[PDB]
RNA sequence: UUGACCUCGGAUCAGGUAGGAGGACCCGCUGAACUUAAGCAUAUCAAUAAGCGGAGGAAAAGAAACCAACAGGGAUUGCCCUAGUAACGGCGAGUGAAGCGGCAACAGCUCAAAUUUGAAAGCUGGCUUCGGCCCGCGUUGUAAUUUGGAGAGGAUGCUUU
RNA sequence: AAGCUCCUUCGACGAGUCGAGUAGUUUGGGAAUGCUGCUCAAAAUGGGAGGUAAAUUUCUUCUAAAGCUAAAUACCGGCCA
């Protein structure tokens, strides 16, 4: 029960103790370096609901965003930016999904679970050997994240016709010139 | 209405009769595959959702899972025995129940089941 | 002189005070290269070369990469 | 048993690190040396 | 392939038939 | 066309690659479909010669007169 | 515009289509309001205006369409922001009993009242309700003073132009029973 | 219409959708007692403790941003005084 | 205003004699551990094959 | 003068900051544990009821096997485990629960006490995290319960349950639903004082 | 005095992994101008070219918070018409879809949310006589069961390995 | 180990995420067409999107903020023909 107990405490955020408890991670996480590993989840249910075990093969990363704009608005998020400096820096891994975990006023701060390809245990289990091959390398820097699906649009139905099934597609498809061999 | 780079973006079809072979060969090679089944699931009969189309049947996604019970085919065993089936659609009338229902009956008594192995 | 001699690509290129190649950018480890320029492409794209060792992969995949010695041999 | 010695010891540590990153500029060390310190902190003698 | 397939598999697998003409 | 000019330049051998198929176009096997089956005819031809339907689905042009394997 | 020539008004965002016409009355209440000038969209297309007294009576809703709103370069009229207009109404909405409490209800949204501290010192356009077909017709006009020839009054239109044809009349202030239908109305 | 026999379809659980889960609603009330409230939690608090509760759905507005959210939040914390006046 | 108010306990306060969960209990909470079974089971099966 | 590394000063920092921030009530509770003599108590009934060790699972197991080649009483063990001490309480089959007051993240335990008194089971906080994961035989368990023991201990778990729930939660009780922490010292008073008398005096 | 836990480090420690090339097609970020038309300005070129990042034999998308108003359809993808229609544009230059319908191919699933609690039943190593020995990971949760057109638990009788 | 059936027993579904305001960008698409940044910041007979003048906002249809998956489709490069 303890995972929606924590689930209704990281709903109400701005309540005291979590208000509290993130103003002393934020302190403590701009002590510590801008992108750092994390040992356990600082939000387990979050990191579990993702997909995070306690196996040898998963690890966490918190980084730093610093936060704002370019007038100019950044198409891609300060999550998805996060995600690909993560995997950046940990080149062998594979970004499986990120989080929130604090935002003070200048940065916000993201842990981004990832799995290990190479590893045996995570070869042998399925469910993440699919992660395993060799197609989903770099998912973060190719927008195959949910960020990066929330990104391109990649929602069925009538207010998504331009974005779904790939925006350059669409309007390539809708561009070219088809002839036939009996016109 | 040529202000963009069609000569950049065209396609011509001159590899129709190829690709009409490359698929009639995918049509016997999984006839190969699937020796004595046929080459396709069975499919329900539907009605066309528009007004302008309500008047004629097509061929529909799966069978449902109360007409399926009610022709006495199992859910687990209908895709095996070769029966789409469909949990999204729903059939809000006897008469759709009943034609389905009669073309589950007919693909029984016509069907040929090989005692496993 | 402002270009000496590359290494990695052997031409007279390398700004000596800049200490980069105009070429192929020594320092920096990718190679360098320009969409805009297909016929500097063409000139440094694989197959210019020796080929020493993604000609004999062809033959390899053909016989399904298989390792061993034909029975009965030696 | 409150950590009075640990607080004495990391404050003074943080205000030498302060001192030091504002001396580095050697502006800041000019304008420490020319500017004439207050009585508010040599009160307590007899006023 | 994960437990519950196996038993899936095991319990309900792709039978041969033919239709008749 | 450099690697291609650079082949036919070459003495190295051409390696000629066999017309290999992931699928098998023909049914094999000790069974009754793989010993009646005519790998001169068609799909259709064979599945009206052995009594059996080959389509389930609507027919999407017109067969031979003596077709009876697209119900 | 409306709320401009409002002075005694309130502007307020999206309410929900889900939620209640009668909580509609409980907003008001929250507001102080006793008159509510309610706009619904359909598909985004069609406008509808209920005028209501909010608690107890009455309501009316009109299909409104034709619009031509300000800021459209064709009307080179003017008024003061907040000044008490003058009502134009019709013998058609002094005969007919219906007409005749549509009459009341803008009066008292339009009012604009005497003594209210918003309001502009100096008069200067006249809002106008016209019966023509089975639908009411509302023109705004500033009133330009120009000496006599040896003064009289010229009227330049000034602001919105839309058309309003009447729908229901009910007794209650979102509810109760229908004391008027169109029994004409032609639904886009 | 066609004129075709209406049927009567089985309750569907994703119609179900909508939370009656009595554990969930313990868990929610725990977790509110435990957390606490969130500092324009506390003004709406004192605004209705005081009575000015018209400004209290303002101000609920103000900072949500849709009249039904104001109204559930009003009511939730109408509610926690309740219960608060009675645990007292 | 306080700043730091003390908390009310107006949930905690009342005492719940029920379970919250009215599931029924399975049967392996009274009757001996299959899983266990099954390992001895498989201890059985290597020493008879040594 | 000399120079600390930077972990050290972290953790440091962090002490300061513990001893100095004004803590919610639902960690100032946690901050509150019991004694010497009570942890020495519940330990020896728990020590009994501690879990079975891998290799003396595997030995009582080989001996079941051999005993088939050439019937027995329901266990009863210290119930450990997040979840399942969670699901324990909610369906009150624990009779005693204790919560380590070191869980970093404290989200995981910070509402175990309340959950705890609504379900009207017996808890109490322990120092040490590593100790309660000691009598399993894990480096660390947030929290073990106990749901039924054997009738040589029955009395025993009585008395303790009665001891541990009076003169813990009475102490408690008088000291949970406030706020915590505002230890402040000599050096952070003075500095008070300094920043009031640079404040309130003239300027702002 | 001793010993655990947590955190942070070292090693030419044991075993692995990333870089670069290629880039025809594919997925993202960033992003012009020439030209056309119009008192002027938005627009057009173009969500293009150039630049940057990342994969494969295909990629992507994908099993409805969909379409619809039906007597209903039923993951995704592509062709035909829809259609130069709806819509947005000084209702200029112009831009410009989708549902339906016919077809090609069709395949469904995995987790988080529940306590195995009458037994962590799970897994990485490295020592092997290859049969099983320990070290460890893990309860801040690894197996089995379940994934809302469901499911769980008891009971009940058939049917499957 | 598995499937069905029955029921005086239960039935858990993704949060700085929706959403409101706003700036930029983008689309045929201010019910903002989608996306991003920024300030505020949710619900549980709930939420999303449509239908409707029909008299109240009734009706219809789905479950978002976790994930995998062949085929039909593209191909100026690779091994060939
Ligand atoms: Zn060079």
């Amino acid at each position: 029960g303890a995972l929606k107990y924590l689930e209704e405490l990281s709903k109400k955020k701005q309540s005291d103790v979590v208000r509290f408890l993130l103003r002393v991670r934020c302190w403590e996480y701009r002590q510590l370096n801008v992108i750092h590993r994390a040992s356990r989840p600082s939000r387990p249910d979050k990191a579990r609901r993702l997909g995070y075990k306690a196996k040898q093969g998963y690890v966490i990363y918190r980084v730093r965003v610093r936060r704002g704009g370019r007038q100019l608005k950044y198409q891609r998020s300060l999550r998805a930016t996060a995600e690909e400096r993560v995997g950046r820096r940990c080149s062998n891994l594979r970004v499986l999904n990120s989080y929130w975990v604090n935002q003070d006023s200048t940065y916000k701060y993201y842990e981004v679970i990832l799995v290990d390809p190479n590893h045996k245990a995570i070869r042998r289990d399925p469910r993440i050997n699919w992660i395993c091959n060799p197609v989903h390398k770099h998912r973060e820097c190719r927008g195959l994240t949910s960020t990066g699906k929330k990104s391109r649009g990649l929602n069925k139905g009538h207010r998504f016709n331009k974005t779904r099934a790939g925006r350059r597609k669409t309007w390539k498809r809708h561009n070219t010139l088809s002839l036939w061999r009996y016109r | 209405h040529f202000r963009k780079h069609w000569q950049r973006r065209v396609r011509c079809h001159f590899d129709q009769p190829g690709k009409k072979v490359t698929r009639r060969l995918a049509r016997r090679a999984k006839a190969a595959a699937l020796a004595p089944r046929p080459v396709d699931k069975l499919r329900p009969i539907v009605r066309c959702p528009t007004v302008k189309y309500n008047r004629r049947t097509r061929l529909g996604r799966g069978f449902t899972l109360e007409e399926l019970k009610a022709a006495g085919i199992p859910r687990l065993l209908a895709p095996t025995i070769g029966i789409a089936v469909d949990h999204r659609r729903k059939n809000l009338s006897e008469e759709s129940l009943a034609a389905n229902v009669q073309r589950l009956k007919d693909y029984k008594a016509r069907l040929i089941l090989f005692p496993r192995k | 002189k402002t270009h000496g001699l590359c290494r990695r690509c052997g031409r007279r290129s390398l700004h000596n005070q800049k200490k980069v190649c105009a070429s192929c950018g020594y320092p920096a480890a990718k190679t360098r290269k320009y969409n805009w320029s297909e016929k500097a492409k063409r000139r440094k794209v694989t197959g210019t070369g020796r080929m020493r060792y993604l000609s004999t992969v062809p033959r390899r995949f053909k016989n399904g990469f298989r390792t061993g010695v034909p029975k009965g041999a030696r | 048993e409150d950590g009075d010695q640990l607080e004495r010891e990391l404050d003074a540590m943080y205000e030498h690190y302060k001192e030091r990153k504002a001396s580095q500029d050697a502006k800041y060390r000019a304008k420490r040396a020319r500017q004439e310190v207050d009585d508010e902190e040599w009160e307590g003698l007899s006023a | 392939v994960l437990e519950k397939t196996k038993k899936r598999l095991t319990h309900f697998p792709q039978r041969k038939y033919a239709v008749k003409a | 066309r450099e690697l291609q000019k650079r082949k036919r330049r070459s003495s190295r051998p051409t390696i000629r690659m066999p017309n290999r198929r992931k699928k098998a176009l023909n049914p094999a096997g000790n069974n009754i479909i793989a010993k009646s089956w005519n790998k001169k005819e068609t799909l259709s031809q064979n599945y009206t010669r052995f009594g059996l339907v080959a389509k389930l689905g609507k027919a999407t042009g017109g067969t031979a007169p003596g077709n009876k394997a697209l119900l | 515009d409306l709320a401009s020539m409002l002075p005694h008004g309130r502007k307020d965002a999206k309410f929900d289509t889900k939620s209640r016409l009668y909580e509609l009355c409980e907003l008001a209440e929250l507001y102080n309001c006793n008159n509510v000038l309610f706009f619904e969209a359909r598909k985004g297309k069609d406008l509808y205006m209920w005028f209501s007294k909010v608690p107890n009576g009455p309501t009316v809703k009109f299909y409104a369409q034709n619009l031509h709103t300000m800021e459209e370069l064709h009307f080179q009229g003017n008024c003061l922001k907040g000044s008490r207009p003058i009502l134009s109404f019709d013998a058609a909405f002094e005969q007919e009993p219906y007409l005749k409490v549509i009459k009341e209800l803008f009066l008292h949204t339009f009012g604009v009242p005497q003594g209210h501290k918003k309001s502009k010192p100096f008069i200067d356009h006249v809002l106008s309700f016209s019966v023509a077909d089975g639908k009411i017709w509302v023109r705004n006009y500033e009133i330009r003073e120009v000496e006599k020839v040896k003064t009289d009054i010229n009227l330049i239109e000034i602001g919105p132009r839309f058309v309003l044809t009447p729908i229901i009349i009910q007794e209650g202030s979102f509810g109760g029973p229908i004391l008027y239908e169109n029994k004409r109305f032609i639904s886009p | 219409g066609h004129k075709t026999t209406r049927r009567v379809l089985k309750e569907r659980p994703s119609r179900r959708k909508g939370a009656q889960s009595k554990r969930t609603q313990f868990v929610r009330s725990l977790i509110r007692e435990v957390a606490g409230l969130a500092p324009y939690e506390r003004r709406v608090i004192e605004l209705l403790r005081n009575g000015k509760d018209k400004r209290a759905r303002k101000f609920s507005k103000k900072k949500l941003g849709t009249f039904g959210r104001a109204k559930r939040k009003c009511e939730e914390l109408q509610r926690i005084i309740a219960e608060s006046r009675r645990a007292h | 205003e306080d700043p730091y108010p003390d908390t009310v306990e107006w949930f905690t306060s009342v005492e719940e004699k029920m379970p919250l969960s009215a599931a029924p209990e399975p049967k392996r909470r009274f009757i001996p551990s299959k899983n266990e079974a099954k390992q001895i089971m498989k201890l059985v099966r290597a020493i008879r094959e040594g | 003068m000399v120079k600390w590394p930077e972990y050290i000063r972290l953790q440091r920092q962090k002490k300061i900051l513990r001893m100095r921030l004004k803590v919610p009530p639902a960690i100032a509770q946690f901050q509150y544990t019991l004694d010497k003599n009570l942890a020495a108590q519940a330990f020896k009934l728990l020590n009994k009821y501690r879990p079975e060790t891998k290799q003396e699972k595997k030995e009582r197991l080989l001996r079941e096997a051999t005993a088939i080649k050439e019937v027995s009483k329901k266990p009863y063990t210290v119930k450990y485990g997040l979840n399942h001490v969670v699901g324990l309480i909610e369906n009150k089959k624990a009779s005693l629960v204790l919560i380590a007051n070191d869980v970093d993240p404290i989200e995981l335990v910070v509402f175990l006490p309340a959950l705890c008194r609504k379900m009207g089971i017996p808890y109490a906080i322990i120092k040490g995290k590593a100790r309660l994961g000691t009598l399993v035989h894990k480096k660390t368990a947030a929290v073990v319960a106990i749901t039924e023991v054997r009738s040589e201990d029955k009395n025993e778990l009585a008395k303790l349950i009665s001891a541990v729930k009076e003169g813990y939660l009475e102490k408690v009780e008088d000291t949970r639903k406030r706020w915590g922490g505002g230890i402040m010292g000599f050096k952070a008073q003075k500095r008070e004082e300094k920043r009031k008398k640079s404040l309130e005096t003239a300027i702002k």
